[PDB]
C-alpha cells in the first residue's frame, strides 16, 4: 500500500539519520 | 490553496531533515561552524519562515 | 532457593559496599589490579556493620 | 477508647519528633570521615 | 565530550562526567526539555491520527487527548467530542517548540561554553553557592507559580473547564467562586490516605480544584520572591548536604512522591480525569455492574431492598460498615466511589430506595452499562476482560496505563533517590570511593562490635 | 445505638483529630522536642 | 433527631457519623397516643434501630435469662425504607402489616466467652395485633444462608457435593446433619410493638419495640439460640 | 563539650558502640517492629477467627483455634472494610476490632514503616562506619516485594483483605487466587523475576564454589579449612586468576568476569533488578494490567479454536477463578 | 474438624477447594486419554462468577 | 496439646535466634 | 496421631540436639 | 483523525513516537564510535 510505503520510507530515513551523522562525523574530522 | 500549503509542508520537513541531519555535523566538525554560518543562517531562516507559511496558509485552507 | 538468592544479592553488596578506596579515581572497577595478594573489601568493617 | 488514641498519639509524636530533630540535630556532623 | 582518564568516570557514567561543567549541563537540560515536547507533540498526533470519533477515548487507547479534552477543547455536553483541530493545534506547536528546544540543548551541548561562571555570572553557579541556587530555584518557583495562574486563567475566563459533575452528564463549564478557603483546601492536605479520606485523590469538584490551584500559584510566586531575596539559614545548612547530587536525590524523592501520587490520582479519582475520556476506574465500573444488575432485576419484577444472597447479607442493597445504604455484592469494598450518575439517585443515608426505584435516569443506565463492559480489566496485550478472558475484545483502561507506567516509574525513582542520596552524603563525607586501608573507621573503635 | 463509637471514620479529619486533645497532645509533644533540641544547641 | 433535618442534610455531612444507621426521633407532639384519627391508613417508611442484643444462654440461678453480648459487626443493624398498611379503630384496637423494604439485617454478636452467635434480624411479614398501647404479633424469619451457600468442604442445599469428598471412607453414619441434610427450614419471631410520641400534624409515629427470635440455624448442627432485639421504631402515615 | 541532655541523647542514638545500631532511622524501625512482633504473635496464638470476605464468614486462622504451623495465619482485614483505616480505637469493641481483621492491618503498617527505616538504618550504619551506602539500595527490592504484595495490591483492588495473609497456607491461597485473577506466570516481570532467583541460586553456588575450590592450602586434610581463614588479615585467600582461568576455560574466555569487583558487582545486581521487575509486575496486576493472554490464539483456516499451553493454563484460571471466594460473588464479571 | 464442624474455614481448606477446582476444569482438556466428557452441571463451580 | 507443642518450638526457636545474636562468639581479630 | 507424634518430635528435638551440646562442651572446655 | 489537508502526512506522522528510543539508541551508538572511552 502507498501507506505502507511512505511509513516504511519515513521510518528509514529517520533511522538512519543517526548513523548518518556519526558516520559524517567520523569521516569528516572529528570532535565526537 | 491547500496544494501549496502541502507543497510548504513537504518542504518544511525536507529543510527540518537537512537541519537534524547537518547541524550537529557542522557544530562537532572541526572548524567548521566558523564558515557554515551562512548556510546554518538560511536553513534556520528558512525554516522558521516555512513554519509561519504553513501557519497563515492554515486558516485559508 | 530464596536463601541462595538473598545471599547472591547481600554478599554482592557488602563486598561492593565495604571496598577499598585503591583510587585516586572515581570508578572503583578500575581500581582492581587481579595480580596481587591484597583483599579489596573490608572483612572487618563488613563483619561489623552486618 | 479515646485514652488509648491520646496515649498512641503522644507515642507517635514523641518518636516522629526524636527522630525528626535528630536529623536536625547537625546529622553531617556525625561523619566518621573527613570533611 | 571527555574520557575516563581525565574525569574518573566511565561511559556507563558519563553524565557525572558533566556534574561540574555548567554548559554541558544546561545543554543535556534544554535537549531533554526538547525530547520530552517532542514526546507530547509526536503522540498528540499520533492519537489524533489514530483517533475514531463514534468511540469513546478510553477504548481507542488515548492518554493525551483526554487531558486536553478535559480541559474543555473540542468537547461538548456528556462527553462527545466536537473537533480535534485543537489538539491537532497543541501537537503541532509542541512539535515546533520541541524542535526550538533541541537545537538549543544541542548547541549548548556541542559548541557551547563549557563553563559560565567566568563569562555569563548570572547563569554561573557552583554547588556550594547555596545563595544561586535559592536564586534559581525561585526563578523556577515564579514559572511554576505562573503556569498555575495560567491553568486558573484557562478556567476562569478562557472557556472553563469539563465538569463531569454537572447535571446530565458533564458539560464545558466556566469556573465560577472558586473556594479559596484555607481550611477546606488543606484539609486535603491534612488528610488521611486511607479509605473514606483519600488524602487529595477524593477531590470531588473543580471548585476545589481551582482554589487549591490559586492557593498553590500564590504560594510559589511568594516562595520564589522569597528564595530569590533570602538565603537559606544556618539550620538548614546544617541539616543539608549541598551537593549537586544532593540536590538531584531531593528532586529525585520529591518526583517519587508525585509519580505514586498521581498513580493514585488516575486509579481513583474521576472529577481531574473525568469517566467520559478515561474511562470507568475499578471502583466505578464494579458500582456500575452492580447497579446495571440492580435495574435489570428491577425491571424483572424482583424486589431489590429484599431478595438476599446466598449469605443472607444482601444481593442488592445492604449496609455500609458506618450505616450507609450501598450496593450488595464485593463492590461493598468500594461503597465510597461517588459517580455522576449515582449521586442523584443518593439521599442523605446513602442510596435512597425510592430515587432508585422511581428516580431513574436512561443516561444513567447507559453510561452504567457501558462502564460495566468496559471495566478496567486487561491484558498487556490489549486484550479486554480479566485473564481467563477470551482474546475478543482491545481495550485495556487508559487509567490502568498510566497507573502502572507512573507507579513503575515513582518506584525506580524512589530507588534512584536512594542512590543519589547516599552518593551524595558519601562524597560530601570523602569515602564515596572506597575505605582509605590507612584510617579504616572500625579498627579506630574497640572491638566486640 | 447498640454501643459506643468514636464515629471517626471518613470526613476528612485534619491529622485523623477528633477532638482538640489530640491536636494539643501533638503540638505539646512537637513543642517540648523542638524546645530540647533549641535548648540543647550550639554543641560539637 | 427528627425527620425534617435529616432530609435537609446532605450525604457528605452524613457519611462517617453513623446518622444514616439512626431513626428519626420525633420531638414536637404530646405521648397523649389516642389522639390520633383511626381510620385506615398506608404507612410509608418504617424505621427500626436496636438498642440492645441479648441471647438466652444461662442455664443455671438466672434460670434461662437473656445476657448482654457484644456487636462483632459495624453498624448493619438498622432496618429503614419499609412500607405496609395499619388500621386502626376508634376504641385503639389496631393491625399492623410489613410486606416489603430493607426488613433484615445479618448481624453477629459475641456471646461471653468466645462464642459467635449470628443471627438475621427480620420483622418481615410481621402480623401485629393489638392497642395503641402495645401491640405484638408474629413475624417470618428466613434461614440465615441461602441454598447456594457453601461451607469449607463444598456442599449446601442447592449447589455442593453433598458430602465430604475429601476423605472417600466417611460420609455417612455419624455425620448426617452435616453433609447428608441440609435444613432450611424457616423460623417464626414474636414481635411487641409500643407506640409513643405520636405527632398526628405529620402523620409521624414513634415508640419502643420488643422482638424475640431465634438465631441462625445453619444446616441443623447446633440448635438455634433465642434472640431479643430491643429498641426504637418510627414511622409515617400515608 | 556535650552535656546537655539533647547533645546525650543524640550521641547515645548515633553511637556505633552499641551491639546493634540504633540511630535516627532505628527510632521508628525498633518501636513500630516491636509492636508488630508482639501483635503477632499474640494474634498467631490466639486470634479469634477474623471475618475475610465480608460475607459473615470468618476464618479463624490461630493456633488457639485449631490451626498447625502451616495453616495458621493471621487473617486479612474484612472486605467491609477495604481500604479503610481500622485502628483499635475506630472500633468499639476489641471484639469487633479482631472480628473485623484490624490485626492485620496493624502488623502491614507497623511492618512497612519497620522495613522503610531498616533500610534507611542500613544506610545510616554505612554512612557512620565510612562505607559505601548502597547495601540499603539493594535491600530496597525485598521492601519493594513486601510493599507490593502488603500495601499496593491492597490499593489496587480497593481492600486490605485482598493482601498476602501472613502466614504460609494464607500465603499460597493469596498466590493461587493471585494466578486466577492475573495469570501471573504468563507475565514478563515475574519471568525476569523467576529467572533472577534461579540465577541467584546459580550464582551463589558458582560464586562460593569458585571461593570454596580455590582457597590456598594453608591447612592438613584433619582440620576444616575454615581453620585456614584468620579474621582480620590482609593476604588473599584463594587463587583469583585461577579460578577466573577455571570460569574462563569452562564456559568462555573473553565473556568472562576477570575482575572480582565487577563479579561483586553482578552478584549484587542480577537478582536485585529482577526482583524490582517482579515486585513491579505485582503492582501492575494491582491496577489489572495482567500476564500474556493467549487464550484462543491459534485458531485454523476454518476458524476453528486450536487449544495450545496457554489454554490449559486458562483452564487451570478457571478451576482457580469458579472457587476462589465461593460465596462472596453475588454477579458474573469479578471487576472488585 | 472441618466435616464435623461446618463452621471451621482455614487458607488450607480454601487451597483444597482450589485444588479440586483445578482437577475439574483441568481434567477434560489436560487428559484427552481418559475421554472425560465431563458435563457442566457435575464441574464445581461458586456463587455466581 | 498440639498447639502447647508449636507454641514452645517456637518460643524455643525465637530463644536460639536471641542467644545467636546477643552471646555469640566475639571475632578475634588477632 | 495425636501423642505419636509429640514423642516423635520430642526424640527429634532433644537427641541431635544433646549430642551437639557434647560435642559444643567437649570443645569449649578446652580452652 | 487528521484534518484533510494533513492527511498525507499520517504516514510520517506514525514513525514519531519511537525518536526518543532511538535518540538513546544513537547515544549508545556514539559512545560505541569513541570506543567507550
Ligand atoms: C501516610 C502515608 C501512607 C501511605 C500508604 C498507606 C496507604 C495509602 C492508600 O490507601 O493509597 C490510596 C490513596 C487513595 O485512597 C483512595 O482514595 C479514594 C478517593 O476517591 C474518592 O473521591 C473521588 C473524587 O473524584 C471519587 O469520587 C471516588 O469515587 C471516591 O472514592 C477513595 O477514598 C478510596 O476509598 C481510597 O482508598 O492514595 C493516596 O492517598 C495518594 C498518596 C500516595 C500513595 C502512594 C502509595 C504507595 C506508597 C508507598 C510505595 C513505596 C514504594 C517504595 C518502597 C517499597
Ligand atoms: C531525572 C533523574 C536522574 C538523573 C538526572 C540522574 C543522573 C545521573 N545518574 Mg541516575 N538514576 C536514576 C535517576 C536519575 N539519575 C534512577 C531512577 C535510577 C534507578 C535506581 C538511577 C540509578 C543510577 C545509577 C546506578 C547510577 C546513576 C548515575 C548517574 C549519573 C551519571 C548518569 C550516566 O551517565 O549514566 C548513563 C545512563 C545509562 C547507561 C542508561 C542506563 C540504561 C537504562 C537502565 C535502560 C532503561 C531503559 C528502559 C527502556 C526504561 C524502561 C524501564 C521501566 C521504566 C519500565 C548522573 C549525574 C551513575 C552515578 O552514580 O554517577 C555518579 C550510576 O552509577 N544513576
Ligand atoms: C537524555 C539523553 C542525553 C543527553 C541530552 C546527553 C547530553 C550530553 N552528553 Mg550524554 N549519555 C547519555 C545520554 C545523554 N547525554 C547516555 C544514555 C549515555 C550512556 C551511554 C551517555 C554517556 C555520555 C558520555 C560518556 C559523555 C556524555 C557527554 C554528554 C555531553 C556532551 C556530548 C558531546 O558534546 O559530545 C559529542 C557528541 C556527538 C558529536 C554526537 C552527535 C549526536 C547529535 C548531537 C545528535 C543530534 C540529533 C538531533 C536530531 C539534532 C537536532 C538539532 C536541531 C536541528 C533541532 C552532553 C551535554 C560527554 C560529557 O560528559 O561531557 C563532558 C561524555 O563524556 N554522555
Ligand atoms: C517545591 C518548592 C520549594 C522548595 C524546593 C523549597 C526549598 C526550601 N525552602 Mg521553601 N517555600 C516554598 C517552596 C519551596 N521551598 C513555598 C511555596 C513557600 C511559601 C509557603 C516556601 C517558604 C519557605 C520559608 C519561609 C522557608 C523556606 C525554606 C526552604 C529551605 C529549607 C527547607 C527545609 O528545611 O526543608 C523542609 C522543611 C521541613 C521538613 C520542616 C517544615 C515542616 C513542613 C514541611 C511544613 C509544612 C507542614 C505541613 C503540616 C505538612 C503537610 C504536608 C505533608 C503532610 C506532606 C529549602 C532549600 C527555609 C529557608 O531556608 O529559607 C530560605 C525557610 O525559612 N521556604
Ligand atoms: C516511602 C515513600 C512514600 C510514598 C508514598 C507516600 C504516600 C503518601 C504521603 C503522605 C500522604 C498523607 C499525609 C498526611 C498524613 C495524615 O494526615 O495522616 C492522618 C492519619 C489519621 O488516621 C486516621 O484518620 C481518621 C480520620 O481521617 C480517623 O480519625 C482515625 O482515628 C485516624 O487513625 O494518621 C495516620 O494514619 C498516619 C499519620 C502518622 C504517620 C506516622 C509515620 C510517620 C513516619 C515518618 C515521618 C517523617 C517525617
Ligand atoms: C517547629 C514547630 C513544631 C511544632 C509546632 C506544633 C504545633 C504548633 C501549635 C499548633 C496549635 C494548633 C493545634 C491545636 C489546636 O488548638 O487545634 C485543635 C483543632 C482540633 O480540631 C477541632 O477541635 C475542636 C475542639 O477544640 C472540635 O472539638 C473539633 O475536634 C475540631 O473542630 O485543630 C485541628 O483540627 C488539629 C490540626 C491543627 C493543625
Ligand atoms: C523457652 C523460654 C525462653 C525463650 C527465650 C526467648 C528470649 C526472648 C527475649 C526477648 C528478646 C528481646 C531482646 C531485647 C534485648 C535488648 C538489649 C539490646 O538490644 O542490647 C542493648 C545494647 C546496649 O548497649 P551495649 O550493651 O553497650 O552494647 O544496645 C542497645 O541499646 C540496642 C537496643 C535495641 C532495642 C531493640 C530490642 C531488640 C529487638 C530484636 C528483638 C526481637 C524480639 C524477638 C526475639 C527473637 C529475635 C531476636
Ligand atoms: C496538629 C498540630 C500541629 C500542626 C503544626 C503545623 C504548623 C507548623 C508546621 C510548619 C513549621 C515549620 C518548621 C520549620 C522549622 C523546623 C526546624 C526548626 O525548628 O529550626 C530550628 C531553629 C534553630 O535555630 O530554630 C528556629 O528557626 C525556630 C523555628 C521553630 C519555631 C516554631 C516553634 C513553635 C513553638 C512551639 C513550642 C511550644 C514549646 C513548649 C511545648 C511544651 C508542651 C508541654
Ligand atoms: C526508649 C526509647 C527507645 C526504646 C524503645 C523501646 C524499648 C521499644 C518498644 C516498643 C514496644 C514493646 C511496642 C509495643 C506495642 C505493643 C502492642 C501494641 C501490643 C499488643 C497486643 C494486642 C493488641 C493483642 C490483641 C489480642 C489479640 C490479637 C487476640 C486475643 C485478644 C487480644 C486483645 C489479646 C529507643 C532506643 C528506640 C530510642 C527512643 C526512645
Ligand atoms: C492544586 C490542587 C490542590 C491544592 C494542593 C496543595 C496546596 C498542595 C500542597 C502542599 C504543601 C504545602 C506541602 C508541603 C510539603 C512539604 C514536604 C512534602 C516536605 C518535605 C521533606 C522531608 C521529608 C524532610 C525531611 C527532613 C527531616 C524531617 C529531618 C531533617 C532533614 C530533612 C529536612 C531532610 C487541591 C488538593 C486543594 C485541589 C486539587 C488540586
Ligand atoms: C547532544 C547529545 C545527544 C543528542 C540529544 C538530543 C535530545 C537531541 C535532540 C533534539 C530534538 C528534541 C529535536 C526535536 C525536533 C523536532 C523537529 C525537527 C520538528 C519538526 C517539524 C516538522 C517539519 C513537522 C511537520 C508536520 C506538521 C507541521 C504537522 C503535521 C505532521 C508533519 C510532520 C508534516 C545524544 C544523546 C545523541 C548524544 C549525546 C549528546
Ligand atoms: C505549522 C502549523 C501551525 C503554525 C504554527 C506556528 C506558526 C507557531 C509556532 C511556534 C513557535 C515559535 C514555538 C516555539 C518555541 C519556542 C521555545 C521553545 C522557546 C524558548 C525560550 C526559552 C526556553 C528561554 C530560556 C531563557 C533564556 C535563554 C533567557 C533567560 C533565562 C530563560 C531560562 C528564561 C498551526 C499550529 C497554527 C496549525 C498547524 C500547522
Ligand atoms: O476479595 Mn480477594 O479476589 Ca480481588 O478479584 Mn474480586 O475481590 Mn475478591 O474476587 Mn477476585
Ligand atoms: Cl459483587
Ligand atoms: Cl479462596
Ligand atoms: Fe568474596
Amino acid at each position: 500500500s502507498l501507506t505502507l510505503i511512505l511509513q516504511l520510507v519515513a521510518l528509514f530515513a529517520v533511522v538512519a539519520a543517526g548513523p548518518l551523522v556519526v558516520v559524517l562525523l567520523s569521516v569528516r574530522g572529528g570532535n565526537l | 490553496m491547500t496544494s501549496i500549503l502541502q507543497i510548504a509542508l513537504l518542504g518544511l520537513v525536507l529543510v527540518s531533515f537537512a537541519l537534524v541531519v547537518g547541524v550537529p555535523v557542522v557544530f562537532a566538525s572541526p572548524n567548521g561552524w566558523t564558515e557554515n554560518k551562512g548556510v546554518v543562517f538560511s536553513g534556520l531562516s528558512v525554516w522558521f519562515l516555512l513554519v509561519f507559511a504553513v501557519g497563515v496558509f492554515n486558516s485559508f485552507a | 532457593v530464596l536463601g541462595a538468592a538473598l545471599l547472591c544479592a547481600i554478599h554482592g553488596a557488602t563486598v561492593e559496599n565495604t571496598l577499598f578506596e585503591d583510587g585516586d579515581g572515581a570508578n572503583t572497577f578500575r581500581a582492581f589490579n587481579p595480580t596481587q595478594a591484597e583483599e579489596t573489601y573490608s572483612m572487618v568493617t563488613a563483619n561489623r556493620f552486618w | 477508647m479515646l485514652t488509648l488514641k491520646i496515649f498512641v498519639y503522644t507515642v507517635v509524636t514523641f518518636f516522629v519528633g526524636l527522630f525528626i530533630f535528630g536529623f536536625l540535630s547537625n546529622d553531617p556532623s556525625r561523619n566518621p570521615g573527613k570533611g | 565530550g571527555r574520557d575516563q582518564e581525565t574525569t574518573g568516570f566511565a561511559w556507563w557514567a558519563g553524565n557525572a562526567r558533566l556534574i561540574n561543567l555548567s554548559g554541558k549541563l544546561l545543554g543535556a537540560h534544554v535537549a531533554h526539555a526538547g525530547l520530552i515536547v517532542f514526546w507530547a507533540g509526536a503522540m498528540n498526533l499520533f492519537e489524533v491520527s489514530h483517533f475514531v470519533p463514534e468511540k469513546p477515548m478510553y477504548e481507542q487507547g488515548l492518554i493525551l487527548l483526554p487531558h486536553i479534552a478535559t480541559l474543555g477543547y473540542g468537547v461538548g455536553p456528556g462527553g462527545e467530542v466536537l473537533d480535534t483541530f485543537p489538539y491537532f493545534v497543541s501537537g503541532v506547536l509542541h512539535l515546533i517548540s520541541s524542535a526550538v528546544l533541541g537545537f538549543g540543548g544541542v548547541y549548548h551541548s556541542l559548541i557551547g561554553p563549557e563553563t559560565l561562571e567566568e563569562s555569563y555570572p548570572f547563569f554561573g553557579y557552583v554547588w556550594k553557592d547555596k545563595n544561586k541556587m535559592t536564586n534559581i530555584l525561585g526563578y523556577h518557583l515564579i514559572i511554576l507559580g505562573c503556569g498555575a495562574w495560567l491553568l486558573v486563567l484557562k478556567a476562569l475566563y478562557f472557556g472553563g473547564v469539563y465538569d463531569t459533575w454537572a447535571p446530565g452528564g458533564g458539560d464545558v463549564r466556566i469556573i465560577s467562586n472558586p473556594t479559596t478557603n484555607a481550611a477546606i483546601i488543606f484539609g486535603y492536605i491534612v488528610k488521611s490516605p486511607f479509605g473514606g479520606d483519600g488524602w487529595i485523590v477524593s477531590v470531588d469538584n473543580l471548585e476545589d480544584i481551582i482554589g487549591g490551584h490559586i492557593w498553590i500559584g500564590t504560594l510559589c510566586i511568594l516562595g520564589g520572591i522569597w528564595h530569590i531575596y533570602t538565603t537559606p539559614w544556618p539550620w538548614a545548612r546544617r541539616a543539608f548536604v549541598w551537593s549537586g547530587e544532593a540536590y538531584l536525590s531531593y528532586s529525585l524523592a520529591a518526583v517519587s512522591l508525585m509519580g505514586f501520587t498521581a498513580c493514585c490520582f488516575a486509579w481513583f479519582n474521576n472529577t481531574a480525569y473525568p469517566s467520559e475520556f478515561y474511562g470507568p476506574t475499578g471502583p466505578e465500573a464494579s458500582q456500575a455492574q452492580a447497579f446495571t444488575f440492580l435495574v435489570r432485576d428491577q425491571r424483572l419484577g424482583a424486589n431489590v431492598a429484599s431478595a438476599q444472597g446466598p449469605t443472607g447479607l444482601g444481593k442488592y442493597l445492604m449496609r455500609s460498615p458506618t450505616g450507609e445504604i450501598i450496593f450488595g455484592g464485593e463492590t461493598m469494598r468500594f461503597w465510597d466511589f461517588r459517580g455522576p450518575w449515582v449521586e442523584p439517585l443518593r439521599g442523605p443515608s446513602g442510596l435512597d430506595l425510592v430515587k432508585l426505584k422511581n428516580d431513574i435516569q436512561p443516561w444513567q443506565e447507559r453510561r452504567a452499562a457501558e462502564y460495566m463492559t468496559h471495566a478496567p480489566l486487561g491484558s498487556l496485550n490489549s486484550v479486554g476482560g480479566v485473564a481467563t478472558e477470551i482474546n475478543a475484545v482491545n481495550f485495556v483502561s487508559p487509567r490502568s496505563w498510566l497507573a502502572t507506567s507512573h507507579f513503575c516509574l515513582g518506584f525506580f525513582f524512589f530507588v534512584g533517590h536512594l542512590w543519589h542520596a547516599g552518593r551524595a552524603r558519601a562524597a560530601a563525607a570523602g569515602f564515596e570511593k572506597g575505605i582509605d586501608r590507612v584510617d579504616e573507621p572500625v579498627l579506630s573503635m574497640r572491638p566486640l562490635d | 445505638l447498640v454501643d459506643d463509637r468514636m464515629n471517626g471514620d471518613g470526613t476528612g479529619l485534619p491529622f485523623g483529630v477528633n477532638d482538640g486533645i489530640l491536636g494539643w497532645v501533638i503540638a505539646g509533644t512537637l513543642g517540648t522536642i523542638w524546645a530540647i533540641y533549641f535548648v540543647s544547641q550550639k554543641d560539637l | 433527631l427528627t425527620y425534617d433535618e435529616l432530609q435537609g442534610l446532605t450525604y457528605l455531612q452524613v457519611k462517617g457519623t453513623g446518622i444514616a444507621n439512626t431513626c428519626p426521633v420525633v420531638e414536637q407532639g404530646t405521648s397523649n397516643v389516642r389522639e390520633l384519627k383511626p381510620g385506615d391508613y398506608k404507612l410509608e417508611k418504617f424505621c427500626m434501630e436496636p438498642t440492645s442484643f441479648t441471647v438466652k444462654e444461662v442455664v443455671d440461678k438466672g434460670r434461662e435469662e437473656f445476657v448482654k453480648t457484644k456487636l462483632l459487626t459495624r453498624l448493619t443493624i438498622s432496618q429503614f425504607g419499609m412500607n405496609g398498611s395499619m388500621k386502626i379503630n376508634n376504641d385503639g384496637s389496631v393491625e399492623f402489616r410489613e410486606d416489603e423494604g430493607l426488613d433484615y439485617a445479618a448481624t453477629t454478636v459475641k456471646l461471653p466467652g468466645g462464642e459467635y452467635v449470628p443471627f438475621l434480624f427480620t420483622i418481615k411479614e410481621f402480623d401485629g395485633k393489638g392497642t395503641l398501647d402495645s401491640f405484638s404479633g408474629d413475624f417470618l424469619v428466613p434461614s440465615y444462608r441461602g441454598s447456594t451457600f457453601l461451607d469449607p468442604k463444598g456442599r449446601g442445599g442447592a449447589t455442593g457435593y453433598d458430602n465430604a469428598i475429601a476423605l472417600p471412607a466417611k460420609a455417612d453414619a455419624d455425620e448426617i446433619q452435616r453433609l447428608n441434610n441440609k435444613s432450611y427450614t424457616p423460623g417464626k419471631g414474636s414481635a411487641v410493638f409500643s407506640v409513643a410520641k405520636v405527632d398526628t400534624e405529620t402523620g409521624e409515629i414513634a415508640g419502643v419495640f420488643e422482638s424475640i427470635q431465634p438465631s441462625d440455624t445453619e444446616m441443623g448442627a447446633h440448635p438455634a439460640k433465642d434472640i431479643k432485639i430491643t429498641g426504637l421504631w418510627y414511622g409515617q402515615l400515608t | 563539650e556535650n552535656t546537655s541532655l539533647w547533645a546525650r541523647f543524640c550521641e547515645w542514638i548515633t553511637s556505633t558502640e552499641n551491639r546493634l545500631y540504633i540511630g535516627w532511622f532505628g527510632v521508628i524501625m525498633i518501636p513500630t517492629l516491636l509492636t508488630a512482633i508482639s501483635v503477632y504473635i499474640i494474634a498467631f496464638i490466639a486470634a479469634p477467627p477474623v471475618d475475610i470476605d465480608g460475607i459473615r464468614e470468618p476464618v479463624s486462622g490461630s493456633l488457639l483455634y485449631g490451626n498447625n504451623i502451616i495453616t495458621g495465619a493471621v487473617v486479612p482485614t474484612s472486605n467491609a472494610i477495604g481500604l479503610h483505616f481500622y485502628p483499635i480505637w475506630e472500633a468499639a469493641s476489641l471484639d469487633e476490632w479482631l472480628y473485623n481483621g484490624g490485626p492485620y492491618q496493624l502488623v502491614v503498617c507497623h511492618f512497612f514503616l519497620g522495613v522503610c527505616c531498616y533500610m534507611g538504618r542500613e544506610w545510616e550504619l554505612s554512612y557512620r562506619l565510612g562505607m559505601r551506602p548502597w547495601i540499603a539500595v539493594a535491600y530496597s527490592a525485598p521492601v519493594a516485594a513486601a510493599t507490593a504484595v502488603f500495601i499496593i495490591y491492597p490499593i489496587g483492588q480497593g481492600s486490605f483483605s485482598d493482601g498476602m495473609p501472613l502466614g504460609i497456607s494464607g500465603t499460597f491461597n493469596f498466590m493461587i487466587v493471585f494466578q486466577a485473577e492475573h495469570n501471573i506466570l504468563m507475565h514478563p516481570f515475574h519471568m525476569f523475576g523467576v529467572a533472577g532467583v534461579f540465577g541467584g541460586s546459580l550464582f551463589s553456588a558458582m560464586h562460593g564454589s569458585l571461593v570454596t575450590s580455590s582457597l590456598i592450602r594453608e591447612t592438613t586434610e584433619n582440620e576444616s579449612a575454615n581453620a585456614g581463614y584468620k579474621f582480620g588479615q590482609e593476604e588473599e585467600t584463594y587463587n583469583i586468576v585461577a579460578a577466573h582461568g577455571y570460569f574462563g576455560r569452562l564456559i568462555f574466555q573473553y565473556a568472562s568476569f576477570n575482575n572480582s569487583r565487577s563479579l561483586h558487582f553482578f552478584l549484587a545486581v542480577w537478582p536485585v533488578v529482577c526482583i524490582w521487575l517482579t515486585a513491579l509486575g505485582i503492582s501492575t496486576m494491582a491496577f489489572n494490567l495482567n500476564g500474556f493472554n493467549f487464550n484462543q490464539s491459534v485458531v485454523d483456516s476454518n476458524g476453528r479454536v486450536l487449544n495450545t499451553w496457554a489454554d490449559i493454563i486458562n483452564r487451570a484460571n478457571l478451576g482457580m477463578e469458579v472457587m476462589h471466594e465461593r460465596n462472596a460473588h453475588n454477579f458474573p464479571l469479578d471487576l472488585a | 474438624r472441618a466435616a464435623e464442624d461446618p463452621e471451621f474455614e482455614t487458607f488450607y481448606t480454601k487451597n483444597i477447594l482450589l485444588n479440586e477446582g483445578i482437577r475439574a476444569w483441568m481434567a477434560a482438556q489436560d487428559q484427552p486419554h481418559e475421554k472425560l466428557t465431563l458435563p457442566e452441571e457435575v464441574l464445581p463451580r461458586g456463587n455466581a462468577l | 496439646m498440639e498447639a502447647l507443642v508449636y507454641t514452645f518450638l517456637l518460643i524455643g526457636t525465637l530463644g536460639i535466634i536471641f542467644f545467636s545474636i546477643f552471646f555469640r562468639e566475639p571475632p578475634r581479630i588477632a | 496421631v495425636n501423642i505419636l507424634g509429640l514423642t516423635a518430635t520430642a526424640l527429634f528435638i532433644i537427641i541431635p540436639t544433646s549430642f551437639l551440646l557434647i560435642l559444643y562442651v567437649k570443645t569449649a572446655a578446652s580452652e | 483523525k487528521l484534518p484533510e489537508a494533513y492527511a498525507p502526512f499520517s504516514p510520517i506522522v506514525d514513525v514519531l513516537p519511537i525518536i526518543p528510543v532511538l535518540f538513546i539508541l544513537l547515544a549508545f551508538v556514539w559512545q560505541a564510535s569513541v570506543s567507550f572511552r
